[PDB]
């Protein structure tokens, strides 16, 4: 049990032979035996200290990304200690509660973290057999989320939003009313009710960094939350490790301490910049635009450290809000982040434009594994039909509203009016929702059910009938 | 609004010595504990490691 | 011998490597991590290595191994779970507690300690022997009982010492065979290098259907055991309910579910899924695990590891096949396999040309198809094996631009292509019914004509319906119903009854999980006589409004019909079917006058 | 029919007219203008790298 084999002191290789530097990564050479991810602590003429990242070495050469940036370094007096091994952020269990900058660095008038164990940053593959399914759905109180996407604990799920759209608005929400649908004990303790929070702010502007940690304090949050802030004004190259740095201590905070935890990693198309301007600085053979080759990999080893495992009461359910650009989802950072994560919240602008919140849009929104926190015995019973239903008329509706700007409001049969009225009266009373409405999932779906009674029985047809006899006529 | 504007000072004096119950007991653990830590890490920091990394 | 020169991810130049062949193995790192060459530059040779490279230095030996990437097979690996690179994942999580698995982690392919039954077979003591031919056979479960211990392909020669009867671990000696005069030893198991199709006598025409359950997918474009399908990988239905059905009653004797680039919580549904698939299988009720192989590889996992998944799943499937098992081998999302190839190239550095994707995916992918056959396995005793790829495609975006589906199409015999329209609209499963094809159609009429001789007149009637009636829909959706004649009445809304009723199954009740091909066959012609009856009925006087309203029980009855629990047996389902069709000519008869 | 005859006519000249004629500005805009643009640069970006 005992950690002692750390006592240990092995001098570190202080070189001063910068080859040169362009871009984002400083060039080494006449290295003695580089590492390949060994982080290097590399002091500037003016004696502070940037921490690079070797990035790949050959032979005596060793090109090393450089957080902080690279302005000001030179080749004459900078000198690049080695550490022997790869970036490990000093974690433990104390972290809760106070604000790091990007890096690992407390921003916080507090001291550095008091650490009982390193955590490799890139974490370990976890064994996809002692990996354990997310079966126990979360209430998010958002009532276009948990009727028809609804997030289960364990799930990766990012908030696809455009850029200028409420995404932040929509994250907080989901903050404050984070909670199973069915939780072990009424009591706050027993039940363990709190997701300990562990958000990672990448690439933001210092109104959403505020924002997050005002809307952190009044809910109370702000006691077992790690914000990982790194901000506009802050470093380009830093927002590489912060999600790393943020989901490994939401690793060791939910497989290793057993709590649960909700890794919140906002504006990942920050991230997806970030490294495309790494890779385009290494003159990588770039992919579909522009952004490295392997951003596929790059971006799970992020997206894919989140889920419950097997003998560990702890689980990483995380929400990486993503700001796809110029609001088309085959943009690579979108369409690559669909493919890894089961399913995605899109925030969509011409709702948003109307004035609902959430402008959360229903088709596009997916959730790849709704289909197993539903039914009896966890929710209501016709939670999956209504949520097909739902789904089924909400893009009947928008077919005949193309249909009705193309063709004239003759050529729409009744099913076309009586879809978009419903349509009308889903996006401004059952899409819209208060700031802080929390809707839990019973009253969402009553909601639901009253919002479909416009049609006849007879037409609801993707309702099973013995739930349309049941729920339908009761009113 | 009154009520919890004054209560500024009452909570701060509850809150600081709960935190001085700590520091306090933080303080005693080091003091005696302390011994044992430099003994061992003064080993473990005069200690040579001579080793070549070809392998 | 070796050393390593760079690092730069999974790619690891090393060095004084002269001798290595292309695509051999080759351990990397004090580690022992596991990586294969992919390009040889004299001394050096770019490996690609399977692992997480961090912790790489230059100078850390890299030893060959000389043996391309290979998979074990053999007895064993029926009910296990496999890594792309055949790592045994439950053995990893058994012998390192912890539940990471470990870099550059050894374990066997196949469980070494378990002592597997054997009985001798045919060949005796003096007796040649040549590759592929059935020395022994072991039983494995009571499901893949008599799992056929087989020669490796290449080898051959003549026997010196067959093992007796017994049991026997995976490395006990069991046959010894002599060629020249280097007498080979054989084990119970054998490698196989997972790049090279195993090699088979002849391969012959698949022409027997692999009844999938799903309505459409049987009546509409049929596959065969031993062709090869793209079902379009949608969430909740198609891929889903497709793998599930083709587990569980399509006869496959045997099953491989390689997964590659599959999120990891979908992975960790399917592995505390299909050990609970029991439920309806035929014999005794035996789980189906005891029946697939599946090579989990989630999409974390490094690239190589995604790009060798489904070699190692399809040669598993070969080998199943080499014993004369019916395999399937369902390779769910081929098209992460495709991104896989895209970024290994954009790793090796050579130009793409589609989208980013690597040239050769047109061939990589026949490749991979093409070991598809219903083929006669390769030695004595003569025996027809046949593997059928089910091969997912993630459409991504875009619906057919995507260069994978592109380089697919010309390949696949089926394409189950999914439609946004109904999936949008929840008609699961959502198949298009108009760019889907099958060009299986015509070689099953040798198995249509025995057993149901109208299926393909009325496969030809119902697609001549849809078509037909979505013609007649892209116009009245302009114009409006008003002007219809009552016969495009008549299509349209025999279309619409087909589309709900027929073409839509949910696949999770009891009833229409798995609609066996005779009631499929039965409610098609259901269908099309009610189609027939309303089309001649209308040729007569009367109108068809009328006539709907008077005949609604008719509909509702054929509506209705795909309601028959199909475990009530043929024997009872045909007959419930025959009354309705003679009650429904009987009330059409009648209303007509 | 005077009714139905001006609905139907005043249908084809907002085709002809707005539907039409901006719809085929738009697969103009998508192939020709962006698509094409992307391409090139994704040309542009394969050729640096054979350089």
């Amino acid at each position: 049990k005992a950690v002692e084999q750390g006592f240990n002191v092995k001098p570190r290789l202080n070189y001063n032979t910068v080859s040169g530097v362009n871009g984002p990564l400083v060039i080494l050479e006449k290295v003695k035996f580089p590492r390949y991810n060994e982080i290097v602590n590399l002091t500037l003429p003016d004696g502070t200290v940037r921490q690079g990242q070797v990035l790949e070495i050959r032979g005596d050469r060793a090109i090393v990304q450089v957080f902080e940036g690279t302005s000001g370094i030179d080749v004459k007096k900078t000198t690049v200690e080695f550490t022997g091994e790869s970036l490990r952020i000093p974690v433990s269990e104390d972290m809760l509660g106070r604000i790091f900058d990007g890096s690992g660095r407390p921003i916080d008038n507090g001291p550095k973290v008091f650490a009982e164990d390193y955590l490799d940053i890139n974490g370990s593959p976890i064994n996809p057999y002692a990996r354990i399914y997310p079966e126990e759905m979360i209430s998010t109180g958002v009532s276009a989320i948990d009727t028809m996407n609804s997030i289960a604990r364990g799930q990766k799920i990012p908030i696809f939003s455009a850029s200028g759209l409420p995404h932040n608005e929509i994250a907080a929400q989901i903050c404050r009313q984070a909670g199973l649908v069915r939780p072990t004990k009424d009591v706050h303790d027993g039940h363990e009710e709190n997701f300990s929070i562990v958000f990672a702010a990448m690439g933001v502007n210092l109104e959403t960094a505020r924002f997050f940690k005002q809307d952190f304090e009044e809910n109370g949050s702000l006691e077992r939350t790690s914000l990982f802030l790194n901000l506009a004004n802050d470093p380009t190259i830093e927002r590489i490790i912060t999600p790393r740095l943020a989901l490994t201590t939401a690793e060791y905070l939910a497989y290793q301490t057993e709590r649960h935890v909700l890794t919140i990693l906002t504006d990942m198309s920050s991230y997806a910049d970030a490294l495309r301007e790494v890779s385009a600085a290494r003159e990588e053979v770039p992919g579909r635009r522009g952004y490295p080759g392997y951003m596929y990999t790059d971006l799970s080893t992020i997206y894919e450290r989140a889920g419950r495992v097997e003998g560990r009461n702890g689980s990483i359910t995380q929400i990486p809000i993503l700001t796809m650009p110029n609001d088309d989802i085959t943009h690579p950072i979108p369409d690559l982040t669909g493919y890894i994560t089961e399913g995605q919240i899109f925030v969509d602008r011409q709702l948003h434009n109307k004035g609902i919140y959430p402008p959360i849009n229903v088709l596009p929104s997916l959730s790849r594994l709704m289909k197993s926190a539903i039914g009896e015995g966890m929710t209501r019973k016709d939670h999956g039909d209504v949520s097909n239903q739902l789904y089924a008329k909400y893009a009947i509706g928008k077919d005949a509203a193309a249909m009705k700007a193309v063709v004239g409001e003759e050529a729409l049969s009744i099913e076309d009016k009586l879809s978009l009225e419903f349509l009308e009266k889903f996006e401004k009373t059952f899409i819209t929702q208060g700031a802080y409405e929390d809707r839990t999932v019973f009253e969402s779906l009553d909601q639901a059910w009253s919002l479909l009674r416009i049609y006849p029985k007879e037409m609801l047809n993707r309702i099973s009938p013995k739930i349309l006899d049941e729920f339908y006529d009761r009113a | 609004e009154q009520k919890n504007a004054g209560g500024v000072g009452e909570l701060e004096k509850k809150a600081e010595a709960g935190v001085q119950g700590e520091l306090a007991e933080i303080k005693k653990i080091a003091e005696k504990k302390k011994d044992d830590v430099v003994k061992i890490l003064i080993e473990t920091v005069i200690k040579p490691s001579a080793e070549v990394h070809i392998n | 011998y070796g050393a390593i020169y760079s690092v730069s991810g999974p790619v690891v130049i090393a060095e004084n490597m002269i001798g290595c062949a292309m695509y051999e193995l080759v351990k990397v790192g004090h580690d022992n991590l596991v990586g294969e060459v992919i390009r040889i530059d004299g001394d050096k040779a770019t490996i690609q290595v399977y692992e997480e490279t961090a912790g790489l230095t230059v100078g850390d030996p890299v030893l060959r191994t000389g043996k391309p990437l290979s998979v074990e097979l053999g007895p064993g690996l029926m009910e296990t779970i496999y890594d792309g690179i055949q790592r045994p994942l439950k053995a990893i999580k058994e012998e390192s507690q912890s539940i990471y698995i470990p870099r550059g982690i050894d374990t066997p392919a196949l469980d070494r300690t378990i002592k597997w039954q054997f009985t001798p077979g045919k060949f005796q003591v003096g007796d040649h022997i040549s590759g592929g031919d059935i020395y022994g056979s072991v039983f494995e479960n009571s499901l893949i009982s008599s799992h056929k211990i087989l020669l490796p392909p290449r080898s051959r020669g003549t026997i010196t010492w067959i093992a007796p009867a017994g049991e026997y671990t995976l490395d006990e000696k069991i046959l010894e065979v002599e060629f020249d005069g280097k007498k080979s030893d054989f084990t119970l198991y054998h490698t196989w290098p997972v790049r090279v199709p195993r090699p088979v006598t002849e391969k012959l025409s698949a022409d027997y259907p692999l009844l999938t359950g799903q309505r459409v997918l049987d009546a509409l474009f049929p596959c065969v055991q031993g062709g090869t399908t793209c079902i379009p990988g949608a969430f909740g239905c198609g891929k889903t309910v497709i793998s599930q059905s083709l587990s569980k009653y399509s006869n496959s004797d045997a099953i491989i579910y390689v997964g590659c680039g599959e999120r990891g919580n979908e992975m960790a549904e399917v592995l505390m899924e299909f050990p609970e698939l029991y439920t309806e299988m035929s014999g005794t009720k035996e789980p189906i695990m005891k029946r697939t192989t599946l090579v989990a590889n989630t999409s974390n996992m490094p690239v190589a590891a995604r790009e060798a998944s489904i070699y190692t799943g399809i040669t598993l499937a070969e080998y199943f096949r080499d014993q004369g098992k019916n395999v399937s081998m369902i390779a769910d999302s081929s098209s992460r396999w495709a991104e896989a190839l895209r970024e290994i190239s954009g790793r090796l550095g050579e130009m793409p040309a589609d989208q980013g994707f690597p040239a050769y995916l047109g061939a990589k992918l026949a490749s991979f198809y093409e070991r598809a056959g219903k083929a006669v396995a390769l030695g004595s005793p003569d025996r027809t094996g046949s593997v059928s790829i089910v091969a997912a495609v993630s459409p991504a975006g875009g619906d057919f631009s995507d260069p994978v589906t592109t380089a697919t199409l010309g390949i696949t015999q089926v394409f189950w292509g999914l439609d946004k329209k109904l999936a949008q609209r929840k008609h699961f499963p959502s198949i298009n019914t108009s760019v889907s094809y099958s060009k299986y159609t015509n070689v099953l009429n040798k198995f249509y004509d025995s057993n149901y001789p109208e299926f393909p007149v009325l496969r030809d009637r119902m697609k001549e319906i849809l078509s037909n009636a979505e013609e007649l829909e892209q116009v009245v959706q302009l114009v409006g119903k008003s002007a219809l004649s009552d016969s495009d009445k008549i299509t349209l809304d025999v279309a619409t009854l087909i589309k709900e009723d027929f073409l839509q199954q949910n696949g999770y009740s009891t009833y229409d999980a798995f609609c066996p091909i005779w009631k499929t066959f039965d409610m098609m012609r259901a269908f099309i006589s009610y189609h027939d009856e309303a089309q001649k009925a209308v040729a007569n006087g009367a109108n068809w409004s009328k006539l709907a309203d008077s005949t609604g029980d008719v509909k509702h009855a054929v509506s209705s019909s795909k309601f028959f629990e199909p475990s009530r047996g043929e024997k009872e389902v045909h007959g419930e079917f025959e009354k309705l069709l003679s009650t429904m000519q009987e009330r059409f008869a009648e209303s007509t006058d | 029919a005077f009714i139905i005859l001006d609905e139907v006519i005043k249908v084809t000249n907002r085709r002809v007219n707005a539907i039409e004629h901006v719809i085929i500005p738009r697969t103009e805009n998508t192939i020709a203008y962006i698509n094409s643009e992307l391409d090139e640069l994704d040309r542009e970006e394969f050729y640096r790298l054979k350089k």
